[PDB]
């Protein structure tokens, strides 16, 4: 009954699902093909798959779950590779030309043909739910589908469904690591659109996960497969408490009546930390305290910024396993009564907890080793102001001399708009002082 | 020149149909 | 009406002498592939006159 | 389903259009008489993208031919993978312009021009998506420049938005080989700079260089050159024929490229390139092609970037390869060499990583660099073209076509005008 | 040789297509009628006397 | 639902090191310098010792007739090889026929020929009854029928 | 099961027949002696359309050869599938026409004209329902202007309810070859007029113009070019022989392509020509059939339809299709330019779609066009007739022949009101 439809729009988000999706198979038990090969299935209970999967009446499960792309090879990927029968073929929503890192073209001209299609798919898989739980919206703010289509959609979906969860887990640029040039006019047009029509904005970094991947797991020379399947574990351990039954399950709506103070501070890190390789990590304790401690680190934040130079003001730990409440009193205490780690003032009560049974899963074509308990780390801080000023001095030092503006300015989107998205961070960043003082 | 708008107009409410026709009721 | 004459017969000339020669040059590349299967038998033979 | 519609103007443009369609469909596994013989589904699966379907298992390149006389027509035909082309797409007159830029563009040149864009519209309305155009010619000849550029204005009145690049093989310093080149260069780049998209701007004596220094072969011929330019033309369109993990296709590459629109003059690099003795030893990894990619004598323009300053890169690597070490190399390699970016544009290197590498091969690289290094190439055009003009040698034969002095004159200025832009980029700071 | 192989590889006959029509070849297919052989042996058709 | 890259991919010789370690002992401990080789190497996490393990839980010669090899004494020609003809709804090559019957033949009387009667001019039918008359002499103006 | 009657006159008309004879022969597998070697049940089906069941398996086919001469009907009868014919049904006369319609009409062609009726009643009382009639002739002579209107008005007197179809080669001012032409062309469409149910105009120089571009062949010969006028022809009365999707017969073709009685000139055409080179170059789909069947060049007249409107368009499709993608190409070519269309007749298409496509081909089809452009060459024909007769050239033939001037003075008057009544049905409004 708690359902939730992901939206994965770009190439990113499109390469991100198929990570997120296989890992959800592997959670829930079901093959490529479509169906349970338990053959002797045994009733029980047996509907933990419906927050991602429905029932055709046949044996075979659909995900609720729609792919974008304006180009036609990320997308014909999936419908070529071993995850071809598992998608319904109209939820494989392909455009003609892409986006060509341009917002003006994913916003204004191109992504307004797509819009009433990808609409209406979702409105047959709202229909097809009794109780819709959230949307899960996965892109990146690099450029093109995943920032001018995605702006679009969200805002298109704001009108339409009005009060419901819209839940994103955005691919921020790094301050150094990046492979585009108008990425910071993306990402300045992006947050100035999808500030007022999103109520979380979970962050994750490339340059942050390459280094989780060189410290943790030590995979020196990693691909954006090792990303994307650990921002599938860090969205698994989120719809975990959907999913499958424990102590204390956090849905979505208390997920954010903890974690976000106001309206406009919804972007929060997220940190799942038992992330060591299977060659170093049988030979530890793995206990709840040593996770906890994994999490509340500088160096673990899979989001390029110190958290020593902010203040945290919520956070939520979602635990995943064996996992008993006593030791994440204990861990919690100890995180309090340590001093590197600075709670703002009006926020006593800064700890949110929820515990589920069930265990993360390993992927045999991955390298997370088979743990039996985790915790992953949501943290509403104001650390992110940094990353802000960063994005803030790329896009005005080439804003000054209007580099790049004609791609936008002729096909579409005013002059002005870079202007009107500049002052709206800033006032973003106005905010982020207010709260932080 | 006549108008063969009209001329065909009044030649199939006449009942004529073929060419031969239409020339002589011309 | 006499420059639209010979400018068509000029184009079909061209056509009709092109296609000769695509035949032709596909009747060497296949008498030159029989060349060189044969002097593959050869070199084969000379291999083994070698170790003999 | 993207769309790239061909067109290969004069002697150059025919013979590496012709090793071009020679290298992408040994990439797509198509045997010269045209059936399909490869032995995976990617090579299939975006064969629509440059081959129109035929009976049975043919497949038809979609390339436009054109030149005044038939004599490289009539050759590029009988070659090998010649008989794959449709004959009708060979469209040719009866005289030859012939370094006559003038015959070329007014004359008869503007004969052709109705059956060449009925050829051409033709293709394109048998296309449904459409990405764009690629016409390879030659500056400083009469049916590569002058009709070629005359085909770009055509195009550009048609459809104003679809891409356009040029490959045009540019004169060089020393070769020479023409003495009415410089006339016909810039007569050519003058419609080039306001007509094209992306302009690529191929140096013979560059690859020369790049052939003799890195590649030995003291006999280094013309279809070497000839596949050296194909592989590179195939690298920078690699992304819209494979799948990979981070695409990107013309329009992608234009976006991240072009800051202002009149300055699109590039330089293609291609660089996996070893010797004959040294290709059993050497370890083909990322930092060493992104080493030999920014090789200052691995450009395929002979002006060294080491005079200038780079304003945007674009890096298309084609293998399975690491991310991470990827892009921390363009960033090793911009700190390192700061003094040669731009200080106003941060990550000035855009990156494309495409997950087939070319046949052959393990792994690639294919370099395209908006340097302000070629207002060298095109301030030594200007420097001779007003050295021919200012005692009016061989100008006859250009104005006895129609051609007035003031189109001369008006070369002059919009050449003049475009080193002024490259040449205040270079040195304008930010704050 | 290969100039006579040649000669015949370019002058084969085209292939004459498939002489059934669009109905022919969706709504009908082959079937052999069987007609519920007689038990009784009414079969003297002359001289019998009908039921 | 087996695929058909799987048994070519050299990616798929090898097991990860989370699916095949499941306990404190390593099946098959890679040793620091064979860790080092790859990293060096610059080796992908799906070869690399370090995360993948590979253990599991003539012709012949020509013989063609030299007698008329020698007796061609001429080249197949290409050029003449039937001139373009449109028969057959298509342009095809056709070989002209050489021989020629230009010569008209037909004779005044009738005559019978071996492929049935000549056809005879039609003006023989007027010379014992005329039978066909340009001005007739029918009383109905439409002829027997 | 309906007939028609084939009736061939002239030199031309006994031409076109013969090769017409002998491409429906090995339509229906019927070898040169008369037997039917055929291999299907299909053939054999519905072959009294054309052929009179005989002794033995003969099947002898149900056409009238006439000619004031005994020359191309000695050429028929000496040539290939020229003893498939009665010997009764070769009328022809000893006298010469003298290329004069006087002759044809009023002399001696009048004497045999007689004996052409009987033969003809013989064979329309033997058939069993008499579909129609069928002459070919050409306007460019004696025997084919004269002789040929002089039959088709005594068969409309004889039976004036079945339908007829005279195709007739129109003469060009290019092609020539007859000086006293344009008076036999003036002096036969007006008697065309009230007796033709139909007439589908064929030009020589259209025939050699689609020869030279579209079919390249060098050249084209006569051969080849009664072949291809046989082959639009056997693609006009196809339906009457194979079963289909979408039948129609030549009286739905009349009903549904001519819309007032005097504008039956039609533009015939057919759409598989490729040359020998570009055969297999081309996937056979039906939006190229489509286009080139609609494409300019293709029009067998010399008039080009963009200078005029059609008024109504057939297209008859032969083989295996899908209604949806036909139904859709054909309202595309209207919707692309529905400029070049009446807009007081909306959807002026008639699609016929028929299975078994001709012998050696995948699919096929062929066109009907009823154009206000044909106007142009009765202006043509009209524009030398008056040149001649301004000074009565070439008159004392005609004259001394028993006719009149004031004859040839209202024959003219016709002409000029037919094109007037083209031309205005052209410029009238939709409402
Ligand atoms: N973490 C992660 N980031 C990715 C992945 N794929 C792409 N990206 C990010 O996406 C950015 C490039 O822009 P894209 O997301 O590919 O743009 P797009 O969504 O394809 O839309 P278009 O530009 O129109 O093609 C890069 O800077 C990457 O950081 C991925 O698989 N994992
Ligand atoms: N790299 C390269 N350069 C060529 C090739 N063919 C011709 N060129 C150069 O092109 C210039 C002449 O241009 P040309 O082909 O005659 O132009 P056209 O008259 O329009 O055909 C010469 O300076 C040659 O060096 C080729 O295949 N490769
Ligand atoms: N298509 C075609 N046209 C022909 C043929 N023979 C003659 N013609 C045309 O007919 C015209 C002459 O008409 P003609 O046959 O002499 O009329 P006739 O004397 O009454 O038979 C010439 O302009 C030719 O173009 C033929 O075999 N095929
Ligand atoms: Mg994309």
């Amino acid at each position: 009954m708690r359902e939730c439809i992901s939206i994965h729009v770009g190439q990113a988000g499109v390469q991100i699902g198929n990570a997120c999706w296989e890992l959800y198979c592997l959670e829930h038990g079901i093959q490529p093909d479509g169906q349970m090969p338990s053959d002797k299935t045994i009733g029980g209970g047996d509907d933990s798959f419906n927050t991602f999967f429905s029932e055709t009446g046949a044996g075979k499960h659909v995900p609720r779950a729609v792919f974008v792309d304006l180009e036609p090879t990320v997308v014909d990927e999936v419908r070529t590779g071993t995850y071809r029968q598992l998608f319904h073929p109209e939820q494989l929503i392909t455009g003609k030309e892409d986006a060509a890192n341009n917002y003006a073209r994913g916003h204004y001209t191109i992504g307004k043909e797509i819009v009433d299609l990808v609409l209406d798919r979702i409105r047959k898989l709202a229909d097809q739910c009794t109780g819709l739980q959230g949307f899960l919206i996965f892109h990146s703010f690099g450029g093109g589908t995943g920032s001018g289509f995605a702006s679009l959609l969200m805002e298109r979906l704001s009108v339409d469904y009005g009060k419901k969860s819209k839940l994103e887990f955005a691919i921020y640029p790094a301050p150094q690591i990046s492979t585009a040039v108008v990425e910071p006019y993306n990402t300045i047009l992006t947050t100035h659109t999808t500030l007022e029509h999103s109520d979380c904005a979970f962050m994750v970094d490339n340059e942050a996960i390459y280094d989780i991947c060189r410290r943790n797991l030590d995979i020196e020379r990693p691909t954006y497969t090792n990303l994307n399947r650990l921002i599938a574990q860090i969205v698994s351990s989120i719809t975990a408490s959907l999913r499958f039954d424990g102590a204390l399950n956090v849905d979505l709506t208390e997920f954010q009546t903890n974690l976000v103070p106001y309206p406009r501070i919804h972007f929060p890190l997220a940190t799942y930390a038992p992330v060591i390789s299977a060659e170093k990590a049988y030979h530890e304790q793995l206990s709840v305290a040593e996770i906890t401690n994994a999490c509340f680190e500088p160096a673990n934040q899979m989001v390029k910024c110190d958290p020593r130079h902010g203040k945290y003001m919520a956070c939520c730990m979602l635990y995943r396993g064996d996992v008993v409440p006593k030791d994440v009193n204990a861990a919690i205490a100890t995180i309090k009564t340590k001093r590197t780690i600075q709670f703002v003032d009006w926020c006593p009560t800064g700890f949110k907890v929820g515990i589920n049974y069930q265990p993360p899963t390993v992927v045999p074509g991955g390298d997370l080793a088979k743990v039996q308990r985790a915790v992953c780390m949501l943290s509403n801080t104001t650390a992110i102001a940094e990353a802000w000023a960063r994005l803030d001095h790329k896009f005005d030092l080439m804003y000054a001399k209007r580099a790049f503006v004609h791609w936008y300015v002729g096909e579409g989107m005013e002059e002005g708009e870079f202007s009107e998205a500049r002052e709206d961070l800033a006032a973003l960043e106005k905010d982020y002082e207010e709260v932080g003082v | 020149e006549r108008d063969f708008i009209a001329l065909n107009k009044a030649c199939i409410g006449a009942g004529l149909v073929t060419a031969s026709d239409q020339f002589q009721y011309r | 009406a006499t420059k639209y004459n010979a400018l068509c017969d000029l184009k079909n000339d061209w056509e009709k002498t092109t296609d000769r020669r695509i035949q032709s040059n596909t009747v060497k590349r296949r008498v030159r592939s029989l060349m060189q299967q044969e002097e593959f038998s050869l070199e084969d033979r000379r291999q083994r006159l070698r170790e003999m | 389903m993207r769309e790239i519609v061909h067109m290969q103007a004069g002697q150059c443009g025919n013979q590496i259009g012709a090793k071009f369609w020679e290298v992408i469909s040994d990439e797509h596994g198509i045997d010269p008489t045209g059936t399909y013989h490869g032995d995976s589904d990617l090579q299939l699966e975006r064969i629509n993208v440059y081959y129109n379907e035929a009976t049975g298992g043919k497949y038809v390149p979609r390339a436009v031919l054109v030149d005044l006389e038939p004599g490289t027509m009539d050759s590029v035909r009988s070659g090998p993978f010649g008989q794959i082309f449709r004959p009708d797409n060979f469209v040719f007159g009866q005289s030859g312009a012939g370094n006559n830029w003038a015959k070329g563009h007014y004359t008869e040149g503007a004969e052709l021009v109705d059956s060449v864009l009925d050829v051409v519209r033709k293709e394109a309305e048998s296309c449904d998506c459409l990405q764009g155009f690629q016409l390879t010619h030659s500056l400083g000849g009469g049916t590569g420049s002058g009709m070629g550029t005359l085909l770009i204005s055509k195009i550009r009145e048609e459809y104003p938005d679809r891409i356009m690049n040029t490959f045009s093989v540019v004169p060089s310093p020393k070769v020479s080989d023409t003495v009415v080149e410089p006339y016909n260069a810039t007569l050519s780049v003058h419609q080039l700079v306001e007509n094209t998209d992306e302009t690529y701007c191929i140096d013979n004596e560059a690859l020369y260089d790049i052939c003799f220094r890195t590649l030995k072969l003291t006999t280094p011929t013309y279809g070497d050159l000839n596949h050296l330019v194909s592989a590179t033309m195939s690298g920078v369109t690699t992304c819209l024929r494979f799948p990979g993990q981070l695409n990107a296709d013309l329009r992608k590459l234009a976006v991240n490229m072009v800051p202002f629109p009149r300055l699109h003059f590039f330089m293609p690099g291609f660089a996996p390139l070893t010797s004959r003795g040294s290709q059993q030893y050497r370890a083909l990894t990322v930092p060493e092609l992104t080493q030999q990619m920014f090789d200052a004598k691995n450009m395929m323009a002979a002006c060294d970037p080491r005079h200038g300053r780079y304003l945007t890169v674009a890096a298309i690597f084609r293998g399975r390869m690491s991310m991470k070490e990827v892009d921390e190399q363009m960033l090793n390699v911009q700190n390192k060499n700061s003094s040669y970016f731009v200080e106003w544009i941060p990550n000035n290197v855009k990156t494309a990583v495409c997950d087939i590498p070319p046949r052959g091969l393990k792994m690639s690289a294919t370099f395209i660099g908006n340097s302000t290094a070629i207002q060298e190439l095109f301030k030594r055009i200007s420097e001779q073209f007003t050295a021919m003009f200012r005692r009016k040698a061989f100008l006859h034969w250009y104005t006895g076509e129609g051609m007035d002095e003031m189109e001369f004159t008006e070369a002059e200025s919009n050449m003049n005008d475009l080193v002024s832009e490259y040449q205040q980029y270079q040195d304008a700071t930010a704050e | 040789k290969v100039s006579q192989e040649l000669q015949e590889e370019i002058n084969e006959p085209s292939p004459v297509e498939e002489y059934k029509s669009v109905t022919q070849k969706d709504f009908y297919d082959d079937e052999f009628e069987s007609e519920l052989p007689a038990p009784l042996y009414e079969h003297n058709v002359n001289t019998e006397q009908p039921i | 639902e087996v695929p058909y890259y799987v048994p070519q991919y050299p990616t798929f010789r090898r097991a990860q090191l989370a699916a095949v370690k499941e306990g404190l002992y390593h099946p098959s401990l890679p040793t620091f310098r064979r860790m080092d080789m790859d990293t060096a190497a610059h080796r992908l996490p799906d070869e690399h010792c370090r995360t993948t393990t590979g253990v599991g839980p003539d012709v012949k010669s020509l013989r063609l007739d030299w007698a008329k090899a020698k007796d061609i004494k001429e080249l197949p020609q290409i050029k003449n090889t039937g001139q373009l003809r449109f028969s057959g709804y298509a342009v095809r090559y056709q070989k002209p026929a050489i021989s020629g019957s230009w010569r008209y033949t037909f004779t005044q009387e009738p005559r019978l020929d071996q492929y049935g009667q000549r056809p005879v001019p039609a003006n023989i039918y007027s010379r014992y009854r005329d039978t066909f008359p340009q001005y007739s002499r029918n009383m109905s103006t439409d002829a027997f029928r």
